């Protein structure tokens, strides 16, 4: 099945909303993780593993230090796995 | 609907035609072939008087157009 | 004698497409489906020459 | 070839050496990208690029033959003991089957009665 | 016909006695392709064959007798040796299919019997080996190409070695 | 060994044609002279054991 | 970077644990296990500790390291499709189409005349772009983004445009 | 993720499932054997090939 | 009948305007090969001489046949190269085509010994004014001069061997004479003799040693790719040894065993190399040796076996090796280079050219009964024969047969190609048609093999 703009952001939203250690109220989607959101240098690792079990399962090691907000990984999944035309 | 994968496909299809054209062209005399087996005689086992061991064709066997290219 | 005969008509089924396959008429769509008739109707004349050789 | 433990991540230093080493591979790794980079995007090119990499790793194996071998030494002549020494080793081998079978056919037959063919 | 031996006769009669259920499937079915492509295939080879009409017989086979033995001149020469060996290589030839009809013989007993195998036949067992044992001394076999100026020397061999046996015994 | 009541095995499916996996009468013949057999072949070598036994007494 | 060779194992660590643990509920309970092993040592930073720390963490490992782990489905590498369903065709044969074949659907040969149109004007100026960068050699890692606005187009045109889809 | 059953799957899995229980009455009967080879132990070989299925 | 028309082709390019040529020169050579499959066939019991011995009939050669395949199908490649240079040029090196098919004709149709030596080294000749000139890469002069310091070097010991039989023994001529040759007394002096006879047909049939000739002039391309298929016709074209073993020295074979074994260690270590090369000219090159070494071990052995498939492989080579050459001419045009690993990718690019490349390659393994599991199969059932070893050795040499032709075919079935941009159009009616009329011949020798294996067959 194909996967739209909408529904990728908002399939990433859910995620985001039960990892239980973030707060649900605090971020939505545009705010960072790396500042604005209490993370961890060990949590920001953990929370990109659940997120690519949930979609096509591609992510790179050398990408994952450049993915950091929830907003521009969902983006990046997105151009990776070729989605919204 | 998407614009798909590209191949030449024009230079490909063509050539098969081309190829098929040239086949059926000189297919006629081999659908002519099979009716000489038909309308004329293709063979006959017999012991010979002794007169003449070659006419036409010196031995033929199974198909008459095997006569035939024995003249020339 | 007609052992010898039905023998055949399974070998010649499946080559059958394969004369097909060389352009001679247009199949769109319904070429994967061609296959499934051939074989379909090549079982059942498989069939016969078995039930001769309990026999 | 491989060790008692697979190298993949084992014996590794950040050190001050290793550091400018890093530094000094990236360096030639992006020279040799830029010049493909300015010679990939542009439509008015069309045809195969040429690189000087592959033109000489083909040369190396077609060429370089007679300016090599001037000391031959002793692991030259090792590798003719393998190169005609083969050739040398199944002589002996076929004719210790040539004098079993001349002996069969003249005297206590071997031969089968159903055999015609060559 | 008349070249090849063959069984006799074969019996192949049914009874069916036992079990009634449909009669026979493969009879029924047997006796249905008999009219339906069997009896319109007879149909059109009929029509062909009364179509034809006129019919040539022909020489078909060559006669080509004896014309002198090979082993009687010799001392080369090309107006006696060329016709000699041209005998020669036709009875190759004829011997090469020779073989292959008493092959088939054997290859006619091993399909009619099947499960006999050995058993029975024999004849066509014993006809095998008479003559290829025969052809592997007089005809190449160990003779290499085929020559008819060295099939002499093959011949003198086999003389020789059975004229030393003989003054032994 | 088995040629006397094999026969009437081969008959049934001569006969029946169609519904050839209903045979019970001439399948148990089968079954008959293989467990006689090899009953006389179990026989044979416990003889060869009971006699190898006796002499190796004397 | 020291920092990113520990997200680098930790990232391996928690994708291996996967062949060995069947069911999820094991794998959420292992998990919690393995990131008390990592905050102890995690608040004390040292130069030569840490590093000792990691070389050790290569062992252990490795004494399970080869049990077949699950390397995805469309991904680098393993197994299981890492080329399959993939093999489409690129943008260098769509030229290739002669006429009659390249009158059907006429709507991607016109925008796509379009768009290489403006792939040719923009290729002057984004060499001249490409050489403003400062560097003196060559380059250094990565390409270097556009600082217009008005012309668009940073540098590379075809490499983000042209790929395969599924 | 999305599973559900096509009409082409159901008209084949069917089909294939009479051939996987029916095919122990059908070859078997109708094809003609040579030599019997169960007669002895009861447990030692006769058993042992379904009591090795159950432990 | 065969010469005279083919000699009419000469003063037939030079006569024509200048925008025709090519147009006369193959379609006129297309009617002269139909006439060489009307009359040559006709054959008895031992195959009757044709006329004066000026050129003579066939008794186990339908590979000249083969030469009438080729005679149009070398013009259809050599299209897209020589086009950029002058008429005179063009008209120069088509003329050199029907001179070396002028003197092919002659090679194999002539009865001869003596007359057959000056026409078995005449083919050098213009094989070496096109191989020296039109070379894309360097070298030609390390290719040029070793074809002929070769072959030379090998069949002027012809000139003292022939001779010699004929000052001695009657005459050599019409072989069908040949009666009067009376079996070796093997001796010292006799050693030479059959040595001189012999290397001749061991530089042009490529054993392990002085095999070199070969590659050399394979990886040093000519005119694009269908003057390498004329090399092919040279392999072939060294039939005499087929004539010479058969009548000349019959009883010696106890000189020919270390000549098998030379022959026998060409086919493990021939196909060694053939696995890590780069050039893709050369992985042609290299296969092409094994292929005919099969054939020198054929005919050393003089079972009458060995020579139904000795015959059979020098036709089924002469249409397999140069068909995988048009393919590497198909690449050499596009790319403008010989590297195997720079040129990868079809279907994805080259479609149709595709299934050609498949049924070129499966040839060189054992395919349905074609021509080339049939000239194969009798030289391995000859060797057992004997000596039952050989198979042990033999089997070795069909596992990397298979890797002469799929790491042809994995280097090129891969969907990449990101450094290159060219080859647009996949074939221009010609590039696959040339692929056509290379493989449904043999598809043709399915149905009748007999016209190909036939020597007293």
């Amino acid at each position: 099945p194909p996967l739209t703009l909408e529904g990728i952001k908002d399939r990433v939203l859910y995620v985001l909303k039960l990892y239980d250690k973030i707060d649900p109220e605090k971020l939505s989607v545009n705010s960072h993780f790396m500042k604005d959101l209490g993370l961890d240098s060990l949590d920001q690792v953990e929370i990109i593993m659940a997120m690519e079990d949930e979609f096509g399962f591609e992510i790179p090691d050398i990408d994952a230090e450049k993915l950091m907000c929830p907003q521009e990984i969902v983006d990046y999944i997105a151009d990776k796995k070729d989605v919204y035309e | 609907r998407l614009f798909i994968i590209k191949p030449s496909g024009f230079y490909d299809k063509r050539f098969l035609k081309l190829l098929r054209f040239y086949i059926l062209l000189t297919g006629i005399p081999v659908a002519i072939g099979i009716t000489l087996i038909n309308v004329x005689x293709x063979x006959x086992x017999x012991x010979x008087x002794x007169x003449x061991x070659x006419x036409x064709x010196x031995x033929x066997x199974x198909x008459x157009x095997x006569x035939x290219x024995x003249x020339x | 004698n007609m052992f010898s005969s039905l023998s055949l008509v399974t070998l010649l089924l499946l080559t059958m497409p394969i004369m097909m396959m060389s352009f001679n008429t247009y199949k769109p769509s319904n070429y994967p489906l061609y296959v499934k008739t051939a074989i379909s109707y090549a079982f059942i004349t498989s069939m016969i020459p078995t039930m001769m050789f309990i026999h | 070839x491989x060790x008692x433990x697979x190298x993949x991540x084992x014996x590794x230093x950040x050190x001050x050496x290793x550091x400018x080493x890093q530094a000094e591979r990236l360096a030639i790794r992006s020279r040799l990208k830029r010049e493909y980079q300015l010679q990939y995007y542009d439509p008015s090119r069309r045809g195969v690029i040429e690189d000087p990499a592959l033109v000489r790793w083909t040369y190396a194996r077609s060429a370089n033959i007679y300016p090599n071998f001037r000391p031959n030494t002793k692991t030259s002549l090792l590798g003719a003991l393998f190169g005609i020494g083969p050739l040398v080793f199944w002589y002996y081998v076929f004719k210790t089957d040539r004098d079993r079978k001349e002996k069969l056919i003249q005297e206590g037959k071997l031969d089968r009665t159903f055999n015609i063919s060559y | 016909x008349x070249x090849x031996x063959x069984x006799x006769x074969x019996x192949x009669x049914x009874x069916x006695x036992x079990x009634x259920x449909x009669x026979x499937x493969x009879x029924x079915x047997x006796x249905x392709x008999x009219x339906x492509x069997x009896x319109x295939x007879x149909x059109x080879x009929x029509x062909x064959x009364x179509x034809x009409x006129x019919x040539x017989x022909x020489x078909x086979x060559x006669x080509x007798x004896x014309x002198x033995x090979x082993x009687x001149c010799q001392e080369k020469d090309v107006l006696c040796m060329f016709e000699a060996e041209m005998q020669w290589r036709r009875d190759y030839k004829v011997d090469q299919e020779i073989v292959n009809i008493i092959q088939e013989r054997l290859k006619a007993c091993q399909q009619r019997e099947g499960e006999s195998h050995r058993q029975n036949c024999a004849k066509e067992l014993e006809q095998f080996t008479q003559v290829v044992k025969a052809y592997q001394d007089r005809y190449x076999x160990x003779x290499x190409x085929x020559x008819x100026x060295x099939x002499x020397x093959x011949x003198x061999x086999x003389x020789x070695x059975x004229x030393x046996x003989x003054x032994x015994x | 060994y088995c040629a006397h009541y094999l026969i009437r095995f081969l008959k049934c499916k001569r006969d029946s044609f169609p519904n050839f996996l209903a045979c019970k009468h001439e399948r148990h013949d089968w079954d008959y002279c293989e467990h006689l057999d090899y009953v006389k072949r179990m026989k044979e070598f416990e003889r060869e054991r009971r006699l190898l036994q006796r002499k190796k007494r004397r | 970077t020291h920092q990113q060779k520990v997200l680098r194992l930790y990232k391996r660590a928690l994708r291996h644990l996967e062949s060995w643990c069947i069911h999820r509920d094991k794998y959420r309970y292992f998990a919690c296990l393995l990131r008390a092993r990592f905050d102890e040592h995690k608040n004390e930073k040292d130069m030569v500790k840490a590093t000792q720390l990691l070389r050790e963490a290569e062992e252990e490992f490795w004494h399970g390291q080869h049990p077949q782990p699950y390397i995805f489905p469309e991904s680098p590498g393993g197994t299981s499709y890492e080329r399959y369903e993939c093999y489409k065709v690129p943008e260098w044969c769509l030229d290739d189409w002669h006429p009659s074949e390249k009158a059907m659907y006429p709507d991607y040969f016109a925008k796509r005349e379009q768009w290489k149109k403006l792939r040719r004007e923009s290729w002057e100026r984004e060499v001249x772009x490409x050489x403003x960068x400062x560097x003196x050699x060559x380059x250094x890692x990565x390409x270097x983004x556009x600082x217009x606005x008005x012309x668009x187009x940073x540098x590379x045109x075809x490499x983000x445009x042209x790929x395969x889809x599924x | 993720n999305i599973n559900e059953n096509n009409p082409l799957l159901i008209n084949s899995i069917k089909r294939l499932l009479i051939g996987s229980l029916f095919a122990g009455y059908i070859i078997s009967n109708n094809i003609p054997p040579t030599t019997i080879p169960q007669m002895t132990m009861p447990y030692y070989l006769k058993t042992t090939a379904l009591i090795v299925t159950i432990l | 009948k065969y010469i005279i028309p083919t000699i009419m082709l000469m003063p037939l390019t030079w006569l024509s305007k200048n925008n025709m040529i090519w147009v006369n020169s193959t379609a006129h050579s297309l009617l002269i090969s139909f006439t060489s499959l009307l009359l040559m066939n006709q054959f008895g019991d031992n195959s009757l001489n044709f006329s004066l011995l000026f050129f003579s009939d066939s008794l186990s050669t339908p590979l000249l046949i083969l030469t009438m395949w080729l005679l149009p199908l070398m013009l259809m490649a050599s299209q897209h190269h020589l086009s950029k240079e002058n008429l005179t040029r063009k008209k120069l090196f088509i003329t050199m085509l029907i001179s070396l098919q002028l003197f092919l004709i002659m090679t194999f149709t002539a009865m001869e010994l003596i007359l057959f030596y000056i026409l078995f080294e005449a083919t050098l000749v213009p094989t070496l004014i096109i191989i020296t000139r039109w070379g894309n890469q360097t070298e030609r002069l390390n290719a040029g001069l070793y074809f002929l310091f070769y072959t030379l070097a090998g069949s002027l010991p012809l000139l003292v061997a022939l001779i010699y039989i004929q000052n001695t023994v009657g005459s050599l001529n019409f072989l069908m004479l040949q009666y009067w040759v009376q079996p070796v007394h093997n001796s010292w002096s006799n050693v030479f003799m059959w040595l001189a006879c012999m290397m001749a047909f061991m530089v042009k049939m490529p054993l392990y040693g002085l095999h070199l000739w070969l590659p050399k002039a394979h990886v040093e391309a000519p005119i694009a790719g269908s003057m390498v298929l004329a090399a092919v016709l040279l392999k072939l074209g060294g039939y005499g040894m087929l004539r010479i073993t058969l009548i000349l020295n019959p009883m010696t074979d106890f000189m020919a065993y270390p000549f098998i074994m030379l022959s026998l260690w060409g086919m493990i270590m021939t196909s060694s190399i053939c696995l890590r090369q780069t050039d893709l000219k050369s992985l042609i090159a290299y296969s092409s040796v094994s292929h005919m070494a099969l054939v020198i071990v054929a005919i050393l052995i003089q079972t009458p076996w060995s020579y139904m498939g000795a015959t059979a492989l020098m036709i089924a080579h002469g249409l397999t090796s140069s068909m995988l050459f048009c393919l590497a001419n198909s690449n050499y045009e596009r790319i403008h280079s010989r590297t195997m690993i720079l040129a990868r990718g079809l279907q994805t690019l080259l479609p149709l050219m595709a299934t050609w490349w498949l049924l070129a390659s499966l040839t060189n393994l054992a395919l349905p009964p074609t021509i080339n599991l049939i000239g194969e199969l009798f030289v391995v059932m000859s060797t057992f024969s004997w000596s039952n070893i050989t198979i042990i050795l033999m089997g070795v040499n069909m596992v990397i047969t298979a890797l002469y032709s799929l790491y042809m075919l994995i280097m090129t079935q891969r969907g990449k190609y990101t450094y290159h941009i060219n080859n647009i159009s996949p074939s221009f009616t010609r590039e696959n048609a040339l692929m056509s009329l290379h493989i449904l011949p043999l598809l043709l020798l399915t149905l009748n093999p007999k016209i190909i294996l036939g020597p007293l067959y």
